[PDB]
RNA sequence: UACCUGGUUGAUCCUGCCAGUAGCAUAUGCUUGUCUCAAAGAUUAAGCCAUGCAUGUCUAAGUACGCACGGCCGGUACAGUGAAACUGCGAAUGGCUCAUUAAAUCAGUUAUGGUUCCUUUGGUCGCUCGCCACUUGGAUAACUGUGGUAAUUCUAGAGCUAAUACAUGCCGACGGGCGCUGACCCCCUUCGCGGGGGGGAUGCGUGCAUUUAUCAGUGGUGACUCUAGAUAACCUCGGGCCGAUCGCACGCCCCCCGUGGCGGCGACGACCCAUUCGAACGUCUGCCCUAUCAACUUUCGAUGGUAGUCGCCGUGCCUACCAUGGUGACCACGGGUGACGGGGAAUCAGGGUUCGAUUCCGGAGAGGGAGCCUGAGAAACGGCUACCACAUCCAAGGAAG
RNA sequence: GUAAUUGGAAUGAGUCCACUUUAAAUCCUUCCGCGAGGAUCCAUUGGAGGGCAAGUCUGGUGCCAGCAGCCGCGGUAAUUCC
């Protein structure tokens, strides 16, 4: 049963949980079921937590600090490519569009673009 | 659930009657607001059909009226002083929809030296030159004084009317209903109906 | 077919009831070759139920970036299909049953001389004077990867990305115009005068709708506090509208010039207003047995008067102050009902007696009672939460009914 | 009407295609074929004193067993019992 923001109780209450929380996937419209959830005091009676570094430190720890995973979805709206990439005005949005590349064995090479938006 | 349906009432005879079905949804239940006096906090209720009902939680001003020289401003909220049905309900300060209760002058005051340029507020004078003299006079021509002096015969006030202006604060009455629509907004005593009420609150 | 026959006696005539007779209808007994219609777990136990299920859903027209498929037929925006996910809309209908409930349910009835009600249809939707408008904003799911307990339609963490999701907000229209305020016209009686106009600089308020107060009585009704018009104001920050939407055939004038101004068909939209399917509240009238039920209701609203509270709205539906009322032998009130009501059914000289859980319409409830969110509509139960009664898994830490 | 002898442009149940119906199939409808002599390919349920149509025919029982909705029959010849 996970942790959630602010409960505190160390230990296992029973929330109302309505949408839009977290910890429930809310079957149909409007719905709040009573689920169990965990108070965000950390304690030794946890199988795993998450942890997220904010500052660097020293070394190469191996999977964890190299091997800069690209997102590989990039910016689709005409205004968040209109974000990263300058593309200040008359630059024709079409023209400087990201494009994503495919490697199948089988099937020929290909590379493949979004829509756009706005 | 509180409904206000009629199943749970006796019957007319005197006799009990038993319920059939359950109490329905189209009874919605009855919280009152019990809307008093400070900053505004204004809250909303979806009802039958999908209107929103402002309610009013907490008020400072309404749109209350002059009546004889149809002048409605708005107004800040002083406070309440003489409610209808319940002597309880003018100390705990419920704005509701026939409670008498105190605005100030100064939007009265205001107007009243505009469309007729008479003193009002002002009692003994020698105070009142830089800004003060410059309501009535502002320069006018021989004809704007002819549309301004024969405004000295509509011009006159009910004697316990400004008798509160040069007090303060008039004791109006709320038309509106609040915690159902979201305002406090009415009208203002004067005539017949002033010595009513101003009868009923000196005399406690 | 408005119909009778046997029985108290040694025989008679009666009063009587028993029995026969014929319907119809649940059940059963024995028998059963043909075919076509065809009722069928309602009578007790509205007792509990294993499992399998009974509601989900795309068109060229909200969002494709799954290589999941397709010739990329060409130097880059999308050749089209498409699992999923966001979004919308359904799931408040149908079906099942009769435990309740005896004035409740139910049924009737109400020329230019000036250049309350989603959807449906049908209107309204430049009517408001007001420094991005060739497109303003952040987040989120599918997906990639990393996980946790035995498990549940459980979901955590990291990074992506869209909108008809949530926002934010304006050119245009649009020049002005309307009402008030208020420097300018001396030509009128300016005679020391008293005057009377048109027009003005300025500064306000300006539509639909929400709320209050005032004046007059365009179209309406045995009838209005109707609709509408004139005024003075408001405009709820969990906030009203003034389309930052998506498709289709494209064509016109290109004269600033190969860049721009126009246009038709739509699909979604959009507070309002009517409209339909409605709903809720009501008016009068109508029900079975019971006096071994004759007084009931008023502390706990009982019956009326003001004023208010919420309420979609009318009202003791509440509250608060007052008044002492209301019902009854024309049967109140209480009890029973092996009572759901109605269309109707069996039977029939006329008159009636009984049945109706049952496919049509209306009511109610999903084990018992309560409480709620979302939605237009639910106090929904093939939605949830709590209790009480019943029961299931478990690695006993917890899960599901 | 027995007891008959035959029969033959007589046939249905039954077994059998195939078409048809149907969403897919089933009946049924049509249609090769086979298919009746104690047509063994067979009809029961209740009664037979009176009400109430139908028997004092036989055997057994002996107020026993039992019948009978009512009246009644039952005690060694019963129109009612098996």
């Amino acid at each position: 049963f996970p942790m959630k923001q602010g409960v505190l109780t160390h230990g296992r209450v029973r929330l109302l949980l309505s949408k839009g929380h977290s910890c429930y996937r809310p079957r149909r419209t409007g719905e709040r079921k009573r689920k169990s959830v965990r108070g965000c005091i950390v304690d030794a009676n946890l199988s795993v937590l998450n942890l997220v570094i904010v500052k660097k430190g020293e070394k190469d720890i191996p999977g964890l600090t190299d091997t800069t995973v690209p997102r590989r979805l990039g910016p689709k709206r005409a205004s968040r490519i209109r974000k990263l990439f300058n593309l200040s005005k008359e630059d024709d949005v079409r023209q400087y569009v990201v494009r994503k590349p495919l490697n199948k064995e089988g099937k020929k090479p290909r590379t493949k673009a979004p829509k756009i938006q706005r | 659930g509180i409904s206000r349906d009629n199943w749970h009432k006796r019957r007319k005879t005197g006799g009990k009657r038993k319920p059939y079905h359950k109490k329905r949804k189209y009874e919605l239940g009855r919280p009152a607001a019990n809307t008093k006096i400070g900053p505004r906090r204004i809250h909303t209720v979806r009802v039958r059909g999908g209107n929103k009902k402002y309610r009013a939680l907490r008020l400072d001003v309404g749109n209350f009226s002059w009546g004889s020289e149809c002048c409605t401003r708005k107004t800040r909220i002083i406070d309440v002083v003489y409610n209808a049905s319940n002597n309880e309900l003018v100390r705990t300060k419920t704005l509701v929809k026939n409670c008498i209760v105190l605005i100030d002058s100064t939007p009265y005051r205001q107007w009243y030296e505009s469309h007729y340029a008479l003193p009002l507020g002002r009692k003994k004078g020698a105070k009142l030159t830089p800004e003060e003299e410059e309501i009535l006079n502002k320069k006018r021509s021989k004809k704007i004084q002819k549309k301004y002096d024969e405004r000295k015969k509509n011009a006159k006030i009910s004697s316990l009317l400004e008798e509160q202006f040069q007090q303060g604060k008039l004791l109006a009455c709320i038309a509106s209903r609040p915690g159902q629509c979201g305002r406090a907004d009415g009208y203002v005593l004067e005539g017949k109906e002033l010595e009513f009420y101003l009868r009923k609150i000196k005399a406690r």
